[PDB]
């Protein structure tokens, strides 16, 4: 019941989403379900943007996945600016990375998809944590903006 | 990172 124990859970959630992992019987949290809806409602949307971008892109390994996640995350925030919709695209990204690893990954890990919602959950709260913290936080200013 | 940034401001409202 931690701060960054519970970002890696919404990370690693959306992740089970976009591979369709099946999880418990009931699915995620309310939260998590939230979140899974508003980032689907832009990861098809933002892979038939970027098809020429992310077809040419070698992501085949972890170290690999997060030097492509951090060049593009710093980025997008280069202006300062922060906004719930702005986090919504950081779970869309991941999921749009854990699909090209798994299609060009060799020999994976088991559960790969662990191993990238952990630096994933280390830039969304070293980075918008504090800011999550001043806007409600996750039940009060993400679920009741998005519901 | 322009594309998801406007994805982003786009859902932000
Ligand atoms: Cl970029």
């Amino acid at each position: 019941d931690s701060e960054f124990g519970y970002i890696y859970r919404l990370a690693q959630d959306y992740l089970q989403s976009v591979l369709q992992i099946p999880q418990p019987g009931s699915g995620p949290s309310k939260t998590s379900r939230v979140l899974q809806n508003v980032a689907f409602s832009v990861q098809k949307e933002v892979e038939k943007n970027l098809k020429s971008c992310l077809d040419n892109v070698n992501v085949v390994s972890v170290d690999t996945a997060r030097t492509l996640f951090n060049q593009v995350m710093e980025k997008e925030f280069e202006d300062g600016i922060i906004n719930w919709g702005r986090i919504v695209t950081i779970f869309a990204f991941e999921g749009i990375l854990i699909k090209k690893l798994l299609r060009q990954q060799i020999a994976p890990d088991v559960d790969t998809y662990k191993e990238i919602s952990y630096f994933v959950a280390e830039f969304i709260m070293n980075n918008t944590g504090e800011w999550i913290r001043q806007n409600g936080g996750w039940e009060n200013g993400f679920v009741k903006k998005f519901e | 990172x322009t594309x998801l940034r406007r994805f982003g401001d786009l859902i932000n409202f």
